[PDB]
């Protein structure tokens, strides 16, 4: 099929479900293509998948999107060169590509039964923007009968916090909202900090919504724990010195132009949640070579 | 008349000839080797790489003249017979750590040779292992290395570089070949005095380049982007052992926040730890600290005088804390994680 | 008869870890666990590796739950789970392990001896490595009594010369004994209190130091006061080692807290003569102390040195990711 089709279905899928991300959306509608497919021989399959994934790139510019669809290209192919007959070839990778679309969906109940023996009793949680893996971790945290205190950012310019404390009234859990330019005046009263992820780097670094780095420095000179919970599909092969290193297609979306993302260094960092396990930022180097198989 | 400090390394002169106590039909030692043991004294040193060029290749001539013991094997004679060699080679002046990885490499070659082959088979598999090994682990490495650092280099950047390395002048010749554009700054120290062959080398192939001493090094680190440097060694606990003064370097350039970049090959990884800058390391001849300030020359007949010591070291240790990234053949790593991937 | 014995002596072992405990080093702890898990093994009836399996798992909770403080025990009962599963995964060549063999008893018999005889030759090669970390004319500072800083610092004593000083530890003073042993065999000691620890460190070259447990991030279980010492050695960047075998290391995070420490009776503080001042006082007595891994540099264990951040990969290689949790 077209690249028409390929939009189209990426976006109605988008639409259909909010309760979803863009890389999971990239992935079935790859393995549509997949199952859409006339071709005989394996690397004209390859060009053409290529080419798609390179399509669906344009569209929507973010981090995960290329590192899914570069993790499902070389996942789907471990043993597919066998047989000289072209249907029991792609028979095999349909089902081996059912198979991680099954696996991909179990992240977020490990990443919360993993973290939500980490929170104290009575105790403020500070975090920024809005994450929906970090809501799943709290409504855990609140089913084991525990109460705790929220504060949350506005997260200009789309005000993005105020959805989340507005999902967070509904479980009646105290929580407050605060500006862009009071970070640094109320991490006296904070405790610890988690936050999202949107990439993670080869060095142990992350980048994230704009806003991070300023909020990781300031826990850092008063000695606050810095925790980080992010998925294994977000991986990406990368090692960013300053904040000029980041490509420009991830800055600007498709100073004044307001960049969108920032890159955090693995000196201020903790400890990292990831469906692979508990990992200190060091153990990251060599877990990004194992997965990248 | 060492320091009481540094009493246990041993400090030798460039003026004992060790040659004069021999035959001049040499027949303890063999000639090539005593040809290289004496120009060891003078120079040839660069790195640990021509060193280990000229010791395998030394090598590689004595295993060609080799007869078999009617009542012995090759696998025991050789390595019985290698051991006076090497032995004579230290005491013409201490090894380094790529050639201790080489001799444990050739012994392991040696051991595993089975009996039933000839003379001539065993030596010309000898011959063409030495020659694999040499090919594989040092000029394809040399060439990963600056595909991969090539990458890290922009249009508009000032690269900071110190010493004479190899590595270092071939990556920046590559870069250059290839349509980049920026400048160098090269820093040096007495006594050796070795940046002029990089200045040398850089004014040849076309590069702009500034030259300047070591003390004035805060002086010029508000212009510098990026700080690239070579190494003798690598230590177990991530630790990076070079020539004296790469530690104050990194040390500044950490103050002024800038970035720091360590290149290395694969097989000079050692199993050492350490954890100062101090213990083991070599001294040198003191002499050479004479200034020739042509009228006056002070500290002449240094040895007259009762309480006066001059110290001469030749290495120094930097932790891992100051390093933030590391180019080998297998990618780029941080410092701390060299341990974990490398030993494998 | 089997049965019976083997009730009674788990029953004593229990009693004995819930009444305090007894002047046991470490290696006795390994050895009588290692030991009883091996006549467990010998006297019960079993077909297939799960019954054995849950069986040692409901024990090893038993014993764990037993005493917290203590770990050495966990980590045997885990090795001991790695070993069975890695013999079946041989012989056998989601997973099932109701497969049936006649070969699994003998080289899982073998496989525990082999471990004890391991186990055994430890303390020589820690002691072997002292002579390329101490020279002549230095200071070292140490705290509490330790039995492998003892042997350390005695072979090294043997062809040269130094100092050492001795930080008391004083809930308990226990830095006595170890400065009186010191002493015996010839070597300049001083003993000095808690409270001037900060003002000498300007004269000292190194610090070395013993624990209880090795956590997965690299951080350290210590005895009370270490915290103090760590943070004032880095204030002198002054380099910092510990000496702990491979039965100190455990797969655990810190994140319990609470039960971390242990408390004992506030008579060691304040004495009970005191009179009606006893009504109206709070007196807390911590023993343990967390010290995070920003503070250490190096680790000396029975196979050589190495930095903090690889001791991850040391656990990847020791227990099974499924046996974590009991």
């Amino acid at each position: 099929m077209d690249d028409k089709e390929l939009i189209e279905y990426f976006k109605s899928q988008m639409k259909e479900d909010p309760d979803m991300a863009s890389a999971v959306a990239a992935i079935r509608t790859l393995l549509e293509f997949l199952k859409r497919d006339k071709g005989e021989t394996i690397q004209g399959l390859r060009a053409n998948l290529t080419s798609a994934i390179e399509t669906l790139c344009g569209v929507d510019s973010s981090v995960a999107v290329s590192s899914g669809g570069e993790l499902f290209l070389r996942f789907i192919s471990l043993a597919s060169l066998e047989y000289s007959d072209y249907s029991k070839c792609k028979k095999i990778m349909i089902e081996r590509g059912e198979l991680f679309l099954r696996r991909i969906s179990l992240s977020r109940n490990k990443i919360a039964d993993l973290c939500h023996t980490f929170i104290k009793d009575g105790a403020t949680i500070l975090t920024h923007a809005y994450s929906r893996v970090v809501l799943r971790v709290l409504e855990a945290a609140v089913a084991a009968k525990k109460r705790f205190s929220v504060y949350v950012t506005e997260s200009q310019p789309d005000l993005s916090g105020k959805k989340m404390a507005k999902a967070l009234c509904h479980l009646n859990v105290p929580v407050t909202v605060v500006l862009d330019a009071a970070v640094g005046y109320i991490m006296e009263k904070a405790d610890l900090v988690i936050v999202g992820a949107e990439g993670v780097v080869e060095n142990g670094g992350i980048i994230n919504k704009i806003g991070t780095n300023q909020m990781a420095v300031c826990a850092k000179a008063q000695n606050k724990p810095f925790y980080v919970v992010a998925e294994s599909f977000k991986f990406v092969r990368l090692f960013p010195l300053n904040q000029q290193d980041v490509p420009d297609k991830f800055k600007y979306k498709a100073k004044e132009e307001h960049p969108w993302v920032d890159y955090t260094a693995p000196s201020l960092i903790t400890l990292l949640f990831t469906d692979l396990g508990v990992l200190t930022p060091s153990a990251v180097s060599d877990e990004l070579i194992k997965l990248y198989l | 008349s060492k320091v009481s400090l540094f009493s246990h390394l041993p400090q030798y002169s460039r003026q004992n000839s060790l040659t004069q106590f021999m035959s001049i039909p040499s027949s303890v030692i063999h000639p090539a080797m005593v040809r290289l043991g004496l120009q060891y004294s003078q120079g040839l040193v660069s790195g640990s790489n021509a060193r280990c060029i000229a010791l395998l290749r030394a090598l590689q001539q004595v295993i060609q003249d080799y007869t078999t013991p009617p009542n012995e094997e090759l696998s025991r004679d050789l390595v019985n017979k290698l051991k006076p060699y090497m032995s004579f080679l230290t005491q013409c002046r201490p090894l380094s750590a790529s050639m201790h990885n080489a001799i444990k490499f050739l012994n392991k070659e040696i051991t595993s040779v089975g009996s039933s082959k000839r003379e001539e088979e065993a030596k010309s598999e000898l011959r063409a292992a030495i020659d694999r090994y040499v090919q594989e682990k040092i000029v394809l490495a040399a060439q990963a290395i600056s595909r991969f650092a090539y990458q890290k280099i922009s249009n508009g950047d000032v690269i900071l570089v110190y010493g004479c390395s190899s590595l270092v002048s071939r990556i920046l010749q590559e870069a250059w070949t290839e349509g980049r554009r920026f400048r160098v700054v090269v820093v040096d120290s007495r006594p050796w005095l070795e940046g002029r062959h990089t200045l040398r080398s850089l004014v040849h192939a076309g590069v702009p380049a500034s030259y300047l001493l070591i003390p004035a090094a805060s002086y010029v680190l508000p212009e510098v982007s990026k700080v690239l440097l070579g190494a003798h060694a690598l230590l177990a606990n991530g630790s990076v052992m070079s020539r004296v003064g790469t530690a104050q370097l990194a040390l500044v350039a950490r103050a002024h926040n800038v970035p720091v970049l360590v290149c290395c090959e694969t097989y000079k990884f050692c199993e050492r730890v350490q954890t100062d800058a101090f213990v083991s390391n070599e001294l040198d001849d003191p002499d050479d600290l004479q200034c020739k300030r042509g009228e006056h020359v002070a500290l002449a007949n240094w040895q007259n005088h009762a309480s006066l010591r001059l110290l001469n070291l030749v290495y120094d240790v930097t932790p891992p804390e100051l390093v933030d990234l590391v180019i080998t053949e297998l990618g780029m790593i941080p410092c701390s994680s060299v341990p974990v991937v490398l030993r494998v | 008869a089997k049965g019976s014995e083997l009730s009674e002596r788990i029953e004593s072992f229990v009693e004995t870890l819930k009444r305090g405990g007894g002047p046991r080093s470490s290696e006795e702890m390994a050895r009588e666990t290692l030991g009883l898990l091996r006549q467990i093994i010998t006297d019960h009836r079993w077909s297939n590796a799960g019954e054995l399996m849950e069986l040692i798992r409901r024990e090893g909770r038993r014993m764990t739950a037993a005493q917290p403080s203590e770990t050495t025990v966990g980590n045997m009962v885990r090795r001991v789970l790695k070993i069975i599963r890695e013999e079946y995964g041989r012989l056998h060549g989601n997973e099932d392990f109701s497969f049936h063999y006649a070969q699994l008893q003998s080289n899982i018999i073998e496989a525990i001896n082999e471990l004890l005889v391991e186990l055994e030759g430890t303390m020589e090669n820690i002691a072997a490595q002292a002579l390329e970390h101490i020279h002549s004319n230095e200071v070292i500072m140490t705290i509490g009594f330790s039995r492998t800083v003892e042997a350390f610092l005695k072979e090294a004593a043997r062809k040269r010369k130094f100092h050492v000083i001795v930080a008391e530890c004083a809930p308990f003073c226990q830095g006595h004994e170890m400065a009186v042993n010191l002493s015996k065999a010839g070597i300049e000691t001083t003993v000095m209190t808690d409270a001037a620890i900060f003002a000498v460190m300007s004269r000292v070259n190194k610090v070395i130091i013993g624990t209880k447990t090795i956590l997965a991030n690299g951080a350290l279980r210590a005895v009370t006061g270490t915290h103090t010492l760590a943070l004032a050695a880095k204030h002198h960047s002054t380099p910092l080692i510990v000496c702990a075998p491979m039965f100190k290391l455990s797969p655990q995070f810190p994140n319990e807290e609470d039960s971390f420490h242990k408390f004992v009776a506030p008579e060691e503080v304040l004495p009970f003569t005191e009179g009606d001042i006893l009504e109206k006082v709070s007196v807390h007595c911590p023993v343990f102390d967390y010290v995070p891994p920003e503070l250490i540099t190096l680790f000396i264990s029975n196979i050589g040195g190495n930095a903090p951040s690889y001791i991850y990969r040391l656990m990847s290689e020791l227990y099974h990711p499924d046996d974590h949790v009991l």
